[PDB]
RNA sequence: CGUCAAAGCACUUUGCAAAAGCUAACGUAUCUGUUUCUUGCCUUUUACCAGAAACAGCCGUUUGUAAGGUGUGCUAAUUUGACUGUAUAGUUUUUGUAAUCUUUU
């Protein structure tokens, strides 16, 4: 799925997203996954009260993601056809 | 199924989630968990507003979907023409008889 | 025009691309041949003399052979002029086994700082008068570096051949030494220091790696020997039925080698030539007795006099090099 | 589905967790799940007072999960 | 109409084996090197000719005996490769494929030991010549 | 294999159009002629020898499209395309940690 794929082209670029929590974080992000787990680096985090804070390296929970914000050139990237018997979407010369 | 959530790709949409802001931007793609990505995103907290830019939405986090705007956006035949000329017939009555 | 480049195939598409595509004009393509290195293979007997046009410095220098350990050494990049020259000094002492105050007294590498030859230093007078000798550090490498770059016999490069630094006779002002009185004869000297310690022409030889099946060996022997080859390995290699047969061929005795494995084996034996080495070629290039004909090829060491009087009649020089006695001062 | 986690590189270290509830934990991280239940020894707890008791060897949830740190780089 | 035709795998087989005794046994191209179709027209355009090969009409100071160094005839099969390089006033030539990959099929004369069996042409595979880290 | 859309379908006869778009077998085949030049053997020109360049014919090939023919179905069969094509109530999305209250501006 696409949605996914978005994700993985983010990695190296710097990431904002929204938890469950309630805090937004923002920073490198390293590692993804399909779960929408992630690993981030200098991350600089903005809860509720408006606090901030450091983290080194951080370890995620997708289910606990509400939502990411992604740069802006990561909109004319390629969205794929995927198939029916496939993972990942790429790009395919085969059948179909 | 998804046929109808195809059919609303690349359009600008209204977007409300569990916790009552709504997202609104063009539809780019679009996941079977609901996964949505939206193009220039702006939320409505309520008066108020933000830019954000792309956003990546999780399932869990949607409730409602609804289309604020419409999606965004034989040469030449044998016949030839000629003057005029409009010659008169000596004969009259139909073309069959005679 | 003679231009340079690789091999075989390599001179095809050059003249293939200046004959079709920059310029669109008809040529006369020479034969083929290689380009020839020269050395010294003894000690000089006459240690060398030498005059500036002022008559106010003496230079003399003794040439000796390096071995061959110590010359791929400087080519591959394992010693500097950059480094310090106690780092420099443990390198020769270690390996080679030079004195102490040899190894420290290094001026320079050969041609352009790269090329095997070498410039020392072989006097005491040169501690009593160190500071005068440090004003004719760049006058002498200006000479050598120059000097070297191009050489005696075929106005061509050097290889292995030290130079020691002897006597220095000096005048009161540095006036007297000049750029222009100093370098064109300091040059001199190493052209003198040649034709004592006896020199030869060094030739390249590079790799064939040929491929083959079994019954085709043979006609890969009697082909290379013809040539001058060296086979250096044999061996049915690992994994396929094929015999490797690694070899070394005199550049200019490889004009075609290829195709005429390729017609003979018919369609089997594959082959290439990879630049390695430098071989000396077996005779001596100033001989008289040797002159013998132009049509048919030489072989044994009358064939080393051979390349050099064709390699000056070339290039537009005197034939007989008769004229040593220009470079040799007087005595 | 079952993603086994990039987890591998934090064996053997400590951690400063995160889980529901607004309660965290420290540990020298054991071993890891599929569903990112965990493995922690020599547990300390971070009250709300700041009051650290120490427990031992303990098992946390995946799902309560919301993310894993490192106190030291 | 009868354009077009599909064969079945045996099918193919027998009509390999039945029409055996004409078709050839190559599958290199090797083989050929100076006998192309390229080759052959440098030969008519360079009024050379070459062995085995035909032979047409012709088609179509500096050099000095004491300059050259005669090092080794040079054939006529070498300006048939390199036609640029070893030969002068060099037109209406064609340049042939320079080699290709070798074949190393050797079809199974025997037919009862398997498909995948290690052949006794190929060499042992013994590395106790190497030095690793 | 599954869905959706289009269409009769397979086989065949003619007509009409095309067939280097980025160096490449429309044809893993291959023949005759004209003109202009060069050489052969020659004196009757034709008929020819064997090279070149420039044009031509002929024997064939492919594709699209139009109308037909035979056999089968138009209460069916076959072809052709298109597609974000799978089924999970027990930890990372679709069988809920939700529900509820109160204070501040």
């Amino acid at each position: 799925s696409l949605c996914i794929k978005l994700l993985h082209e983010t990695q190296g670029h710097i990431v904002t997203m929204e938890l469950e929590n309630g805090s937004t974080y923002r920073g490198k992000l390293i590692e993804a996954e399909d779960n929408m787990n992630c690993q981030m680096r200098d991350i600089s985090v903005t809860a509720r009260d408006g606090r901030v804070s450091h983290l080194d390296q951080v370890y995620i929970r997708g289910s606990h993601i509400r939502f990411l914000i992604v740069p802006d050139m990561l909109r004319n990237a390629p969205m794929f056809k995927v198939g029916p018997g496939r993972s990942v979407p790429l790009p395919t010369r085969g059948r179909r | 199924g998804t046929t109808k959530m195809v059919s609303l790709l690349n359009h600008s949409l209204n977007v409300t989630t569990k916790d009552g802001r709504t997202f609104v931007g063009q539809l780019l793609a679009f996941d079977g968990f609901m996964n949505l990505v939206l193009s220039d995103c702006q939320e409505y907290r309520h008066e108020e507003k933000r830019m954000l830019g792309l956003v990546i939405l999780r399932g869990e986090f949607i409730v409602s979907l609804s289309v604020q705007g419409p999606p965004p956006m034989l040469l030449s035949g044998p016949g030839v023409a000629r003057p005029a000329g409009r010659g008169i017939p000596l004969g009259q009555a139909p073309v069959g008889l005679a | 025009h003679t231009i340079f480049g690789t091999g075989e195939m390599y001179m095809d598409c050059l003249l293939y691309d200046l004959r079709t595509l920059y310029s669109e004009i008809e040529i006369r393509v020479s034969d083929p041949v290689a380009r020839f290195c020269e050395t010294a293979v003894d000690t000089s007997s006459i240690k060398c003399f030498s005059d500036t046009p002022n008559k106010k410095n003496r230079i003399t220098m003794v040439v000796e052979p390096l071995e061959k350990g110590i010359s791929n050494d400087i080519e591959n990049g394992k010693v500097n002029i950059n480094w310090p020259q106690k780092r420099i000094s443990e390198f020769f002492q270690k390996n080679y086994d030079w004195d102490l105050l040899a190894s420290r007294s290094i001026w320079a590498f050969g041609p352009d700082d790269r090329g095997t030859n070498i410039l020392r230093d072989d006097t005491l007078s040169t501690d009593v008068d160190k500071n005068v000798l440090n004003s004719v550090k760049e006058y002498i490498k200006q000479g050598f570096q120059w000097g070297t770059r191009e050489g005696p016999l075929c106005d061509e490069t050097i290889r292995n051949v030290n130079f020691r630094l002897m006597d220095v006779v000096l005048a009161p002002e540095q006036i007297y030494r000049g750029g222009g009185q100093i370098i064109p004869t300091a040059r001199r000297v190493c052209y003198s220091s040649f034709l004592t310690a006896s020199p030869r022409l060094m030739e390249p030889v590079y790799m064939v790696e040929v491929h083959a099946p079994a019954d085709s060996l043979p006609i890969i022997y009697d082909l290379l020997t013809r040539r001058r080859g060296h086979v250096l390995q044999d061996i049915p290699r690992p994994g396929s039925p094929l015999y490797l047969v690694r070899a070394l061929i005199p550049v200019i005795d490889s004009c075609g080698f290829e195709t005429d494995l390729r017609v003979h084996t018919q369609g089997q034996a594959m082959c290439q030539m990879v630049f390695d080495h430098w071989q000396v070629v077996p005779g001596d290039p100033l001989d008289k007795s040797i002159k013998p004909k132009p049509l048919e090829p030489a072989r044994g060491s009358d064939l080393a006099r051979d390349f050099l009087i064709k390699t000056r009649r070339r290039k537009g020089l005197v034939e007989d090099v008769s004229t040593t006695r220009y470079f040799d001062q007087e005595m | 589905k079952a993603g086994a986690p990039d987890l591998k590189k934090y064996l053997d270290r400590q951690v400063f967790v995160q889980l529901n509830g607004s309660r965290k934990v420290y540990g020298v991280l054991r071993g890891y799940d599929i569903f990112l239940n965990i493995v922690l020894e020599d547990s300390i707890e971070e009250k709300v007072d700041g009051e650290k008791v120490k427990i031992g060897s303990v098992a946390i949830r995946g799902n309560s999960v919301i993310m894993i740190e490192t106190l030291d780089k | 109409t009868y354009r077009r035709w599909k064969l079945n795998l045996p099918q193919m087989a027998n009509l390999h084996r039945l029409g055996y005794q004409l078709l050839s046994d190559l599958r290199d191209d090797n083989y050929f090197y100076l006998f192309n179709d390229n080759s052959f027209f440098t030969a008519k355009a360079l009024n050379v000719a070459i062995p085995g090969g035909p032979k047409f009409e012709p088609l179509y100071e500096f050099n000095d005996i004491y300059k050259l160094i005669i090092r080794h005839p040079i054939k006529t099969e070498y300006r048939i490769a390199f036609p640029y390089l070893y030969n002068s006033r060099a037109r209406s030539v064609a340049l042939s494929e320079y080699h290709q990959p070798s074949n190393v099929f050797v079809p199974p004369e025997d037919p009862d030991l398997p498909a995948f069996f290690w052949d006794p042409i190929i060499n042992p595979i013994t590395s106790r010549q190497l030095t690793l880290h």
